[PDB]
């Protein structure tokens, strides 16, 4: 362990090295993001049975 | 004694980056999102069952095509579905029966899978020849395979046992970079869409943050009680989510560094085996050995609902990149197909 | 009732069987008769580089076996010209010079021993013992060896397994018959007992006794003796299967003939005395040499008989009073003294001078009284009629020395001291063990107690492997390569199956049964035993994790396997053959323990709350 305590110091050095972002701001986000792809989610907003491979689409490429 | 002054050098640096989240932790995602309108029932149902298998399926992943899949069993075999049909397009007999995982790359030219052998074995699904053969035996690791994904043809990465990660050339069939730091077995990785970044999650129960090109952990994520089984990237590669033998997923946030919500209900108890989010992040599906899959809304922390058809552990599941599909894979030997 | 080979696939079972035990290896395989057979069989027609070695090694064992010296130093000169000189002078001889040089350094002197190439044996069989012998055990010949080793470690014997036609000799005990044995046609002596009738005597030391003293007795071939080739028991009897002798006793000719001449004495001695040497070099002394002991085959030719009063005196020496009295040693006699094989030489020349006299020479005719008898033969030297040879008087009085330490066979070096005494001058040994010297008389043509009985079966590996080679061996072989290559021709045409087993981590395979008998092909993996009707491939399994234990269980009179599964389920599986039983017990206990315990550290694959 003479070692291994010394890289985990300087890992540490990098780790709480970056800048970071408020909660909000990051929450803001990824609620953001939902909401803008939300009319592309099939398990959220239902497509036509008939271009669902799942329930009834019949031709497939 | 020179190692006095190192653990409390890092204690003054633990508290530091405590610090400076607690300073960014100015409100809540459920304060946040407690506004929005819930998700509503979401009853989804079986549209496919995947017969085939002899016993306990370990692991399962979806082509790009958002169409066929492999899963690895220990019957000893990866099998290769076309879900739209349930034909089988190949059955591959492995050379080691203790196969853990599987993956399948996003050509759809070759497929791996590991487990004991402590070997990521790549198959050629498209010989010259018009066979299936394994192409490469990935050897290095000191530990079993507990995960791994192709970034491309020629670049994977797993984690293992011996608590590393690595990505490999596969003509070369070194490890180009390795990824040291996890105390404990490493269980389950995911590639941030850039594939610039990948998240693990292990046994010690911590998530990493890794840069793929300069071979560091650029941030470490803790909060969890227990293992981490399972690790996957929310949609637009600026979080990630987590599934634990504590009985909670995790939600966390890579640039305000540090844990958004957590996922329970006081009857769940058993632990989580895998994780996927919907194409849209709103959802995140969860794996029990309790033999249901878990539906959650993302953003509340609500249970929204629940997939019930497994006799067994259910211990991998998926969603497709097209987002019409999820994939639940049993200790029961069945996949299914929910929708 | 004919002898059916397994399948090849018995290989992948047997083969482990076998190694398990050491017996994967040159010398082991080699010095048995069929497993010689096979390899010689393998290098003769499959490969090229061992052809001249194993035909270079029959001509010497040829070679072994000429009775003349002339005959040697010419048949010395063919094995020279054609495997030395020819293959030295064609670059082909991987020998040593030492080798070269002892032949050649003899062969100019015209000193032509029978063990003139005994150098050359063992280098053939040092270019044999590696590469040569890994490649046969990679080739079907050693499948067909252990095709062959199944059924040998499969015998059970009944009286089903036999055809008797008539008695021969009663007994005390019981009797001994006529018999042929269906599976190959040999015929045989089978000797029978009665528990009951011992039980009611209590002689089960006795019977015990015989069955000890015949396997410590009956390798080599020796053609002197009575030898056994079986042992087994019934609810109601105890069977040897010994070498049949239809031409009765010397007593009964000795009866009807009357005395014999010098002459033809000389020949039952010289077999008897090959006889001796034989359980003498085995350290067990015969002890009840006597006329009545001796038997006749249908040429004349003699071998010594009952061993229920041999002794084994390797260990610890006998000092009991045992045998007859007309034939017995002062030793054997005397309260509590050792003695070792120099009893039988005594009683050997009591009986060759009973074969001369038509009595014992310490018997005056009388009957009851032992006592006389026994008195006579510690007292008074043997007074011989002057009718007697004086070669003949030296050979009995050296014989019939009442010192240990004085007798012929009892001081130095045994059966060779009687060989060199001057009566025997004209025989030749070699001759009268290859049985050669023309016979005197041809015979004219016309519950609780059962455990004490348990070992008791037996077979002698090397009995049953030479009754096998010198009957169907060839024809069964011929038969059965046909079937498979019948088989090997259906399956192509039927979209051959290439082998499930191949390239993965299968430990064994092979067939069994089950209930749920129903009979399917099983593999079994580190994880899993797979198994599989005919056509598909293995459409279910058990995982080894299931599997709480492996215990062995009987049903309908049969030994089966009982595989107790996690959910409180069972599983019964019933095997061909004993080896069969043992070794998938073996290598299901050795696996599901292993996996056990693999999985106990996986923390994805284990069970948890
Ligand atoms: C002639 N012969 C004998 C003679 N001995 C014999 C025969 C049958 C039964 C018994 C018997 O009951 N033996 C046990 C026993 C019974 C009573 C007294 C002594 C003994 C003994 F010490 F000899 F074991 C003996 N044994 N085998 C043969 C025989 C061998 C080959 N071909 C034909 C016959």
């Amino acid at each position: 362990s003479i070692a291994q305590a010394r890289k985990l110091v300087e890992q540490l050095k990098m780790e709480a090295n970056i800048d970071r972002i408020k909660v909000s701001k990051a929450a803001a986000d990824l609620m953001a993001y939902c909401e803008a792809h939300a009319k592309e989610d099939p398990l959220l907003t239902p497509v036509p049975a008939s271009e669902n491979p799942f329930r009834e689409k019949k031709f497939f490429c | 004694s020179e190692l006095d002054q190192l653990r409390q050098e890092a204690e003054q640096l633990k508290n530091q980056i405590r610090d400076a989240r607690k300073a960014c932790a100015d409100a809540t995602l459920s304060q946040i999102t407690n506004n929005i309108d819930p998700v509503g029932r979401i009853q989804m149902r079986t549209r496919r069952t995947l017969r085939g298998h002899l016993a306990k399926i370990y692991a399962m992943h979806w082509g790009t095509d958002s169409r066929l899949l492999v899963s690895a069993s220990q019957d000893g075999k990866l099998i290769i579905w076309d879900s739209y049909t349930t034909n089988k397009v190949h059955a591959i007999p492995l050379r080691s029966s203790w196969v853990m995982t599987c993956a399948y790359a996003p050509s759809g030219n070759y497929v791996a899978c590991g487990g004991l052998d402590n070997i990521c074995s790549i198959y050629n699904l498209k010989t010259r020849e018009g066979n299936v053969r394994v192409s490469r035996e990935l050897a290095g690791h000191t530990g079993y395979l507990s995960c791994c994904r192709f970034l491309d043809d020629n670049q994977i990465v797993t984690s293992s046992g011996d608590t590393t990660c690595a990505l490999w050339d596969i003509e070369t069939g070194q490890q180009t970079t390795t990824f040291t730091g996890h105390t404990g077995d490493v269980m389950s990785l995911s590639l941030a869409p850039d594939t610039r970044l990948f998240v693990s999650g292990a046994c010690d129960a911590s998530a990493k943050l890794w840069d793929v090109r300069e071979g560091m952990c650029r941030q470490t994520f803790t909060g969890h009680e227990s293992d981490i089984n399972a690790i996957c990237f929310f949609p637009n590669g600026n979080a990630f989510a987590t599934g634990s033998d504590d009985a909670t997923c995790r939600l966390f946030d890579l640039r305000a560094d540090q844990e958004l919500m957590t996922y329970s209900h006081d009857n769940i108890i058993c632990g989580i085996t895998s994780v996927s989010f919907s194409k849209s992040g709103r959802l995140l599906l969860a794996g029990y050995d309790d033999f249901n899959c878990n539906v959650w809304d993302a953003l509340k922390a609500d249970r929204a609902g629940v997939l019930a058809g497994h006799d067994n552990r259910v211990s991998c599941l998926g969603v497709t990149d097209d987002g019409m599909a999820v994939a639940t894979g049993s200790w029961d030997s069945f996949l299914k197909i929910w929708n | 009732k004919k002898i059916l080979l397994p399948e090849p696939s018995i290989r992948s079972v047997m083969q482990k069987y076998l190694e398990d035990r050491g017996e994967v290896t040159f010398e082991k395989i080699f010095s048995q008769k069929l497993g010689y057979l096979l390899f010689r069989d393998f290098c003769l027609k499959h490969l090229e580089e061992a052809k001249p070695l194993v035909e270079f090694y029959e001509e010497i064992k040829k070679y072994e076996k000429l009775e003349t010296e002339e005959e040697r130093l010419v048949c010395s000169r063919e094995i020279f010209d054609t495997y030395i000189m020819k293959e030295l002078l064609a670059c082909s001889h991987p020998f040593s010079k030492s080798a070269i040089e002892h032949v050649q350094g003899h062969l100019v002197k015209k000193q032509v021993p029978p063990d003139l190439f005994q150098p050359y044996i063992e280098e053939i069989c040092q270019n044999l013992r590696g590469d040569v012998f890994q490649k046969f055990i990679e080739s079907d010949k050693f499948t067909r060896f252990c095709q062959w080793k199944n059924v040998e470690l499969n015998i059970h014997l009944t009286m089903n397994d036999f055809s008797v036609h008539r008695i021969i000799g009663r007994g005390g005990f019981g009797e001994v018959y006529g018999c042929r044995k269906a599976d190959t046609g040999k015929m045989y002596a089978m000797k029978c007992l009665d528990k009951k009738r011992i039980k009611m005597k209590q002689g089960e030391t006795l019977a015990l006794n015989e069955r000890i003293m015949l396997s410590l007795v009956s390798t080599g071939d020796c053609p002197f003796i009575v030898c056994m080739s079986y042992a087994f028991h019934t609810p109601d009897k105890l069977s040897f299967i010994l070498d049949l002798m239809n031409g009765g006793d010397l007593h009964y000719h000795l009866s009807q003939h009357g005395v014999f001449s010098e002459a033809d004495m000389r020949f039952y001695a010289a077999e008897i005395i090959l006889g001796l040497e034989h359980m003498h070099n085995r350290f067990v002394v015969y002890r009840d040499l006597k006329p009545a002991n001796i038997l006749l085959d249908e040429h004349g030719h003699v071998r010594i008989s009952d061993l229920g009063l041999a002794c084994d005196f390797s260990k610890k020496k006998p000092h009991a009073s045992v045998g007859t009295h007309g034939y017995m040693a002062p030793e054997v006699l005397q309260k509590g003294v050792a003695y070792d094989s120099s009893a039988d030489w005594f009683s050997l020349g009591c009986m060759l001078f009973k074969l001369l006299r038509g009595h014992s020479p310490f018997r005056q005719h009388k009957t009851k009284d032992k006592h006389e008898i026994d008195r006579m033969t510690l007292t008074m030297a043997v007074e011989l009629p002057d009718s007697f040879s004086p070669e003949l008087r030296s050979l009995l009085e050296g014989l019939l020395q009442r010192d240990v330490n004085r007798r012929l066979g009892c001081l130095g070096r045994g059966a060779q001291e009687v060989k060199e005494s001057p009566f025997f001058r004209s025989l030749d040994w070699q001759m009268v063990f290859l049985q050669k010297y023309p016979p005197p008389l041809i015979p004219p043509r016309g519950d609780s107690d059962q455990e004490l009985y348990r070992n008791f079966p037996l077979t002698i590996s090397e009995r049953w492997q030479q009754e096998v080679a010198e009957t169907v061996f060839d024809t069964i072989n011929a038969e059965t390569d046909r079937l498979e290559a019948r088989k090997k021709t259906k399956n192509k045409q039927l979209g051959h199956e290439e082998d499930y087993a191949l390239g993965k981590d299968c430990i064994m395979h092979g067939y069994m049964s089950k209930m749920g008998w129903q009979r399917r092909y099983f593999y079994l993996f580190p994880n899993r035993l797979e198994w599989r009707g005919e056509g598909e491939a293995p459409q279910s399994l058990l995982t080894m994790e299931e599997i709480q234990s492996v215990e062995e269980t009987q049903i309908k009179e049969r030994k089966c396997l009982l595989l107790k599964i996690r959910g409180g389920k069972q599983f019964v599986l019933q095997c061909d053959s004993d080896p069969e039983l043992v070794q998938w017990k073996k290598e299901l206990r050795d696996a599901y323990r292993e996996a056990q315990q693999l999985v106990q550290r996986v923390p994805k694959m284990k069970n948890k709350p």
